[PDB]
């Protein structure tokens, strides 16, 4: 039983570990600008006129 | 001095009747986790009391102090009226949540059949249309006058507003407002009583040998708090029509408000759940 | 022999930590730390919706930003109007017990399950004018935790046997099996492109799934407890967890580790639901401290509570648009804020 | 027009759906819900068997007018517990355990141990603090037969046994060894201990001596349910 199992984790963790990784400057340069492009089209963040809010 | 002084008094009762009531009232309302079915004759009893203490206390706090009535005839009426009904409206409510807990306790598994939201109006609104129908429709029609001398000079003058009534009113208005809501409520404590030692000796018998403080301690409280507001009047009431020159007028009035002291005390006997108090710190702060 | 195996793993693991040890230039509070922050946010109730005779588990917002679903305890699924408040459907269940529910990309079924190990599809609009069973899946040993319809053919569940699988409505057979967790599963979400979908286990770990491959393709190990709610970025580059000891994280899929947390000393409770806004600046979490925070994804600040429930928040979740945000509490009652 | 006949038309809808819920409020009220839980081979299958006559299983019984609704799980065999969040709002939880295995060995400790162990978890749960438990001692022949014209002593396996002595207020059943009374109401101890370590006054325990071919059963757990109500009814209102 454990005579494989073992086994099999043994493979699973090469192939996680045979990819290719950035720098987390470059991610974390990609989330800002996203969040700074698309920030002028979030009712939660920016409070909309009640006219707009169907809810009111 | 002494005007000055019972003045003093009359005004610390009025804002301590309206102060709790109104507070008990606007925490039922506010909270939905407090809307229960029992709740209701709580609400009702609360609604009467603040109607006495905003309506007879202070008017009549105003004659005692004055010594006359500065007020028509039938501002009178009405104030007798409203003291009446208020009176009468404040106890069997107090007898309708006795007999609601008995069939919540001797009765567990038909609770929920029993009492329903529907149910509960319908008894409320019986009895105030109860209460009302005994305090308004003697008194604004003329059944309820005496005869002697006094009486008829007193009703003639349009200054002197005191009380006066015949055996049969005097009869029929106590046993209707204090004696038969007195027994019902003396057999629902008892057999509550009795079912709560039943519990006990059974844990006891139980697990007794690893392991009516609480029982006393409450059902006590509850009965006497009552019978000792409300006991003397509903006897003097009686007595002073039985039987003329055997009780003064200064002692029928010191009874009389000394039974509206009552009203004061419902909050902090029937509102002293950890709920009642979770919800009190947040309207309050 | 065997134990010679284990010794071999153990090597790679560091290998792996080392790795991802290199990779760290800068953490993600130092690169922003100049963006000026959104300050108080006051959000106030709009409706109230009430009708469930017990605690509610699940909603599911719909995708005309209109209509939602949630389940209880009393055996019933209740589809709302947020506009008008008004109920439109109300749909028996044949078991008393449910843990989630869904609601389809084109609003034609709705599925639900619980602790029987079924999960049931209902067809919304049919002749005859009543909502029906359509079909019954059955197979899995434990119970579901979550199910997202991946297309209004094929459908995607989590269950408590340590297992996902990709089921087939039309022929009602497993597809595709997905396996090597050790704890229950307990939530999932899918991308906006539907290519690939992560789980949060009950081992402190969650898994990147491919759903055309059928095979694990990374793990993160940043918790320390059992994991409840799980949440994806809009990008489709990250996304954000919940654990039991109040603590959220972000992680990357790209780096290849965590690169935020949100925690607080005077919060000791649990963690029920997770979810971002429409521009990602915002994570919403709700607590069982009967009331919900508003966080600050970039800066780990927080910037607002909600609250008006009378026990603990069970279910959360964004609409499509943005408009508002719904909670669903075991105090029966749903609420919209916006 | 057309706005006025849709919104004619939905509020009608809202209207059935609410009457519906208001004729199904009742139904859900009046019924009572309990848990069946217990260790293997205990006998629970025996017992809800017996009990219908007259991965989930639920049973619909109904008894002087009362309805009960009882869950049994069987698809969820686990060893941690999670799903057990959802039963917090039960009337009352219904254990079953061998009272007889006290020898067999699953190697591991005596099964007892592992029955012991498992309640102990059930009794300090956050979710469970205020739910009752009503507790069945089954196979009560199997322990009398071992423990009468026995090789076998409980005092190998459970050492306090010994030093123990049966309880003045304990009533036999007729003509019973002295011991095996002994011996059982040494295993009902084992529990009490437990039940009443951590009882705070919330919820409390209800030993049972059953065998498997009795038919009263029924009768216990309306009794059982009876007594729970109305002790939180009393201590709702600070009388107890
Ligand atoms: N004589 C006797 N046999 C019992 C008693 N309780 C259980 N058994 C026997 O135990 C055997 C196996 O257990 P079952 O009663 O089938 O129940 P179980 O194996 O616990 O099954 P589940 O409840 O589904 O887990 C059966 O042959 C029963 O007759 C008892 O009190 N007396
Ligand atoms: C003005 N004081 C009144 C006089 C008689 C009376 C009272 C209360 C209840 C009754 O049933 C009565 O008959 C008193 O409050």
């Amino acid at each position: 039983a454990s005579i494989a199992q073992a086994r099999k984790l043994v493979e699973q963790l090469k192939m996680e570990a045979n990819i290719d990784r950035i720098k987390v400057s470059k991610a974390a340069a990609d989330l800002m600008a996203y969040c700074e492009a698309h920030a002028k089209e979030d009712p939660l963040l920016t409070p909309v006129p009640a006219s707009e809010n169907p809810f009111r | 001095v002494w005007v000055v002084g019972m003045g003093i008094v009359m005004s610390l009762i009025v804002l301590a009747i309206v102060f709790g009531n109104v507070l008990v009232i606007t925490a039922i309302a506010k909270f939905e986790r407090l809307q229960t079915v029992t709740n209701y004759f709580i609400t009702s009893l609360a609604c009467a009391d603040l109607v006495m203490g905003l309506a007879v206390v202070p008017f009549g706090a105003a004659h005692i102090l004055t010594k006359t009535w500065t007020f028509g005839n039938f501002w009178c009426e009405f104030w007798t009226s409203i003291d009446v009904l208020c009176v009468t409206a404040s106890i069997e409510t107090l007898c309708v949540i006795a007999v609601d807990r008995y069939f919540a306790i001797t009765s567990p598994f038909k609770y929920q059949s029993l009492l329903t939201k529907n149910k509960a109006r319908v008894i409320i609104l019986m009895v105030w249309i109860v209460s009302g129908l005994t305090s308004f429709l003697p008194i604004q029609m003329h059944w309820y006058r005496a005869t002697h001398q006094e009486a008829i000079n007193c009703y003639a003058e349009e200054t002197c507003c005191d009380f006066f009534t015949n055996q049969a009113y005097a009869i029929a208005s106590s046993i209707v407002s204090f004696y038969v809501p007195l027994v019902i409520m003396v057999f629902v404590y008892s057999r509550v009583f009795q079912e709560a030692k039943r519990q006990l000796q059974k844990i006891d018998k139980s697990e007794g040998r690893f392991h009516e403080h609480k029982a006393l301690k409450t059902l006590g409280i509850i009965m006497g708090t009552f019978t000792l507001c409300w006991l003397p009047f509903f006897i003097v009431n009686i007595v002073h029509v039985i039987q003329d020159n055997l009780i003064r007028k200064e002692v029928y009035i010191l009874l009389n408000w000394i039974g509206y002291v009552n009203s004061g005390f419902n909050p902090l006997i029937y509102c002293r759940s950890p709920d009642f108090r979770i919800a009190f710190q947040e309207l309050l702060c | 022999e065997l134990d010679q195996l284990r010794q071999e793993a153990e090597q790679l693991k560091n290998q792996i930590r080392d790795a991802r040890k290199a990779c760290a230039d800068a953490t993600l509070s130092q690169i922003t730390n100049n963006i000026d922050p959104v300050g108080r946010i006051q959000m106030r109730t709009r409706r109230t919706l009430r009708g469930h005779l017990a605690k509610i588990y699940a909603m599911h917002w719909g995708t005309d930003s209109r209509l939602l679903v949630s389940a209880s305890q009393d055996g019933k699924l209740i589809i709302w109007d947020s506009y008008t408040t008004n109920k439109v459907h109300a749909i028996p269940l044949r078991s008393s017990w449910v843990m989630t529910c869904a609601y389809a990309p084109s609003g034609n079924y709705v599925a639900c399950g619980g602790l029987d190990n079924i999960c049931s599809i209902y067809n919304l609009k049919t002749r005859e004018g009543n909502v029906r069973v359509s079909r019954e899946l059955a197979g899995h040993t434990g119970y579901l935790s979550c199910c997202r319809f991946l297309d209004d053919n094929q459908i995607v569940t989590s269950s408590g046997d340590t297992t996902c699988a990709l089921w087939d409505i039309e022929t009602g057979q497993q597809t595709t099996t997905f396996t090597g967790h050790t704890g229950d599963v307990m939530s999932l979400s899918l991308a906006p492109d539907t290519r690939l979908f992560v789980s949060g286990a009950c081992d402190a770990s969650a898994k990147l799934w491919d759903v055309r491959e059928g095979m694990c393709r990374q793990t993160f190990t940043g918790h320390e407890s059992d994991i409840n709610a799980i949440c994806f970025f809009p990008n489709g580059n990250a996304f954000a967890t919940g654990s039991d000891d109040a603590t959220c994280r972000l992680f990357d899929l790209r780096a290849d580790q965590e690169l935020m947390t949100y925690s607080h000393d005077n919060i000791i409770c649990g963690i029920t639901s997770v979810s971002f806004s429409k521009s990602g600046r915002l994570l919403l979490a709700g607590y069982d401290d009967f009331n919900c925070n508003v966080w600050d994804a970039l800066k780990a600040d927080r910037a607002g509570v909600l609250a008006g429930h009378d026990n603990r928040v069970s279910c959360l979740g964004v609409t499509d648009d943005g408009m508002a945000v719904a909670t669903g509490s075991w105090d029966s009652f749903l609420k919209i804020w916006n | 027009e057309d706005q006025r006949n849709e919104e004619k038309a939905q509020r009608e809808a809202n209207k059935k759906i609410e009457k519906q819920l208001q004729k199904d409020k009742q139904v859900y009220r009046a019924t009572h819900r309990l848990l069946l839980l217990g260790a293997g081979e205990s006998g629970k299958s025996t017992i809800v068997k017996q009990m219908r006559i007259l991965g989930i299983f639920e049973t619909k019984f109904q008894v002087d007018k009362v309805n009960f609704h009882m869950f049994d799980v069987g698809g969820q065999r686990d060893e941690r517990r999670k799903w057990i969040q959802c039963f917090n709002d039960v009337t009352a939880i219904i254990f079953v355990v061998a009272s007889s295995s006290y020898n067999m060995v699953i190697n591991q400790t005596n099964r007892l141990q592992e029955a012991l162990n498992l309640f102990k978890s059930i009794w300090n749960n956050r979710w469970l603090r205020t739910i009752s438990v009503i507790l069945f001692l089954n196979k009560q022949d199997l322990l009398a037969e071992k423990v009468l014209a026995g090789k076998s002593k409980i005092e190998d396996y459970f050492p306090e046994f010994a030093r123990y002595t049966t309880p003045e207020d304990a009533t036999p059943e007729p003509g019973e060894d002295p011991r095996v009374t002994r011996a059982k109401y040494f295993i009902r101890d084992e529990f009490l201990r437990i039940s009443t370590a951590s009882g705070d006054g919330r919820h409390y325990c209800y030993p049972h001596f059953t065998c498997a071919v009795d038919t009263e059963n029924i009768r216990r757990v309306f009794n059982d349910c009876r007594d729970i109500i109305q002790r939180m009814h009393l201590r709702q209102y600070e009388l107890l």
